[PDB]
């Protein structure tokens, strides 16, 4: 039927609706598409590729590239725990600015599995022993070295292995805004450590200090939602670039 | 959650990048000695808006339409308490295609050239819309370009000439004895059936510059007190 | 002992090992523009060059325990080579993929990790942010240019900063691009085929760097005294299906 009548909501302007817009140019003939190597479709691309952690943001490492590296020295430490930091891959300091981290900063909500991968870059003739500890959420970080190989754990040879492998699930976002403070330590998140199982030893001629690289990624299949504005940008509204 | 939530439809490129957004924000009048107060222009960039720009610069090639909405206000400026009459104000909104020309003042002919198109606009109705298709001689606009624009002393590092996108005037249309009004229009800029290739890190450092990449050094990330995760 | 291959291209040869693995950039290999060659080709004839298809090795640099790191800029850091140089003078246009062989000379008592990384469009910021870079402090052809530290203070050069890779990103997120890690205690190669990659068929050689090609070592060279002090690092690039603009009439 012709005859109509007009709903509330008429003539508005809604910033999220979706119309057939009036084209300015018509006759214009467009360039035809060609073919670009490296077409991305999703946003979750990004975050499935692997970037280095920085572990040792501590001091002014953050203004290097000491940042990256772990370092580890021969023939000391049995029993004592080398590293370790929360698993809230979007708040803590220690993920948020690598591909997967920056990536869930812009979404409220997320949850899946993370990747993470430990590469021990000393001579091929350094030797010892590491455990990489998983506590679950709730749980909090282990005391010391028994208490880590009681829970959920990978004895990782790095006279055997150069790299090491964890995938952790039960990881989702624990806040609705940035809190940091919590960054430390999250109730609702759980820990990687890793610890000296054994000290690292070697032959004469290779007592060099070594070191621990760390990759994250997004394991699986991970979920956002709610998309906002990114945390890392703020009063450059103002600036105009 | 259930057993298959698993949700990804919103990091999609178009539910990424396709968000209206407020891209600028001027004003022009209808009364001024200054001839440039009575008209006003902008070069149609995504580079100006911080926000905008992050989210487009983790790609380096990119294709879209772009969708133009104008929210116009006017207000009257102080002065002669006679003009209480308010004839109803009428706008123009001037797309300038890449290559067309441009008006100096509000009486230019580039008005009323017929291959600028332009829309005429009341107020009191639902806000003006037009739709620019993608516009560049080549087969993708470039976020990043490593090369200067031509070969000479006058070249510019990272400045493609390919990524022009025309640009956008506005002027009143006055009748005879206008009164002092003065407009402010807001442009909402939404891109539209979008494709991205080559993924780029996020950028990191602020925003220096609108036409390069300049920046003041960083730190990799944020600082905490320990390297080991201790029992609290 | 490992198995190793020889290879030749033209009058060239190298050898790699049988077991290093090769990146190929966004899953792409090397190609000519041969699926488009309807009616345009009439009005925009091209030809390729397959004589420009050699091994072209650069100077080697030295891997030390104060290195940054080195970027060269491609097409540039071959424009003084061969055929491949002199094709760059007379042809206005042109395209090409590359073989990139990244190799390292280190004994087992050494030790050391370093990114080895292929940018497409790689612009680098100024050290002074109301300044431009000269063309000079970008590349200088087959010479390699250096990260620093920390930042640097120069008018008109480049911000080289290494943990910003002169690009205002974090350079532990330099893996999104095609990449191969060198660890010292598992290999001492990388190898990266680069497919052509631009917002257009084809560019000038001289006026656009179509990626960068980066070494930047996360974990420092370190080894005992009376060893030798440094690594070298050795660059091989062969070009790839290069194609340029037709000199002759319609």
């Amino acid at each position: 039927g012709n005859p109509t009548q007009l709903v509330p909501g008429s003539n508005m302007y809604l910033t999220s609706d979706d119309f057939r817009s009036p084209e300015a140019m018509p006759q214009f003939e467009v360039t035809p598409e060609m073919f670009i190597p490296g077409e991305v479709h999703n946003l979750m691309e990004i975050a499935e590729t692997d970037s280095t952690v920085p572990v040792n943001n501590v001091g002014m490492a953050v203004n290097s590239m000491e940042a990256y590296r772990i370092g580890v020295n021969p023939n000391t430490g049995s029993g004592t725990q080398v590293y370790g930091w929360p698993l809230n891959p979007g708040k803590s300091s220690v993920f948020k600015r690598t591909n997967l981290g920056e990536i869930l900063n812009y979404f409220a909500h997320w949850s899946g599995s993370i990747q993470l991968t430990f590469v021990f870059c000393g001579s091929a003739q350094a030797t010892g022993k590491f455990l990489l500890a998983y506590s679950p959420p709730g749980a909090g970080a282990p005391t010391d070295r028994k208490g880590a190989r009681l829970g959920t754990h990978v004895v990782w040879d790095v006279g055997l292995q150069s790299s090491c492998v964890l995938e952790v699930p039960w990881i989702s976002n624990t806040f609705y805004r940035k809190d940091k403070s919590s960054g430390t330590g999250f109730s609702k998140a759980g820990y990687v450590t890793c610890w000296f199982q054994t000290s690292i030893v070697a032959p004469a001629d290779a007592m060099s200090k070594c070191y621990i690289m760390c990759f994250v990624s997004a394991d699986n299949d991970f979920s956002v939602r709610l998309l906002k504005d990114t945390p890392f940008i703020k009063e450059q509204a103002a600036r105009r670039v | 959650f259930v057993g298959g939530f698993h949700t990804r439809s919103e990091s999609s490129l178009e539910n990424f990048l396709g968000r209206a957004a407020n891209t600028y924000r001027t004003s022009f009048k209808t009364l001024s000695t200054k001839p440039s107060l009575k008209f006003a222009s902008w070069t149609i960039t995504t580079r100006k808006v911080a926000m905008l720009r992050r989210k487009m610069e983790m790609f380096t090639y990119m294709r879209f339409d772009v969708e133009v909405t104008f929210v116009i206000t006017s207000s009257k400026c102080k002065s002669d308490p006679s003009s209480g009459s308010l004839p109803v104000l009428t706008f123009m909104v001037q797309y300038v295609p890449p290559g067309g020309p441009v008006p100096s003042s509000v009486d230019s002919f580039s008005w009323q050239s017929s291959t600028n198109p332009s829309i005429f606009w009341t107020q009191g109705n639902a806000p003006p819309r037009m739709s620019i298709p993608y516009m560049s001689i080549g087969n993708a606009y470039s976020n990043y370009y490593d090369g200067y624009s031509h070969h000479g002393a006058d070249g510019v590092y990272g400045y493609n000439t390919l990524n022009n996108q025309g640009q956008l005037y506005f002027r009143h249309v006055n009748s005879s004895n206008p009164g002092a009004y003065t407009c402010v229009v807001k442009i909402y800029f939404k891109l539209q059936h979008v494709k991205a290739w080559v993924p780029r890190p996020p950028r990191l450092c602020n925003y220096q510059r609108a036409e390069n990449v300049n920046f003041k050094v960083q730190g990799v990330t944020d600082t905490k007190e320990s390297i080991t995760a201790n029992p609290g | 002992s490992s198995n190793v291959r020889s290879i030749t291209l033209g009058n060239s040869t190298i050898t790699t090992q049988e077991s290093s693995n090769v990146v190929v950039g966004f899953g792409v290999w090397p190609s000519y523009l041969s699926k488009s060659k309807s009616g345009s080709g009439s009005t925009q004839p091209t030809q390729p060059d397959t004589a420009t298809e050699r091994f072209y090795t650069l100077e080697s640099v030295k891997w030390q325990k104060t290195d940054n790191g080195w970027y060269w800029k491609f097409p540039d850091a071959l424009k003084d080579m061969g055929l491949f140089g002199q094709n760059m003078l007379y042809h206005f246009l042109g395209r090409t993929g590359w073989t990139i062989h990244v190799k390292c000379e280190a004994s087992r008592f050494f030790q050391g990790a370093l990114l080895v990384v292929c940018v497409p469009q790689a612009e680098k910021g100024c050290a002074v942010i109301t300044r431009d870079v000269n063309a000079t402090a970008l590349d200088e052809g087959d010479k390699a240019k250096k990260f620093t530290a920390g930042s640097v203070s120069s008018q008109n050069g480049v911000q080289t900063a290494v943990y910003n890779a002169a690009m205002g990103v974090a350079v532990g997120n330099l893996t999104i691009f095609p990449h191969q890690w060198i660890n010292l205690k598992t290999n001492n190669s990388a190898t990266i085929v680069k497919p052509y990659i631009n917002s257009i068929p084809m560019e000038n050689m001289y006026r656009h760097f179509n990626f960068t090609l980066m070494v930047i070592p996360f974990v420092p060279l370190e080894w005992s005294v009376g060893a030798c002090t440094y690594v070298p690092i050795t660059v091989t690039v062969a070009p790839q299906n290069a194609e340029y603009i037709g000199l002759r009439l319609a």
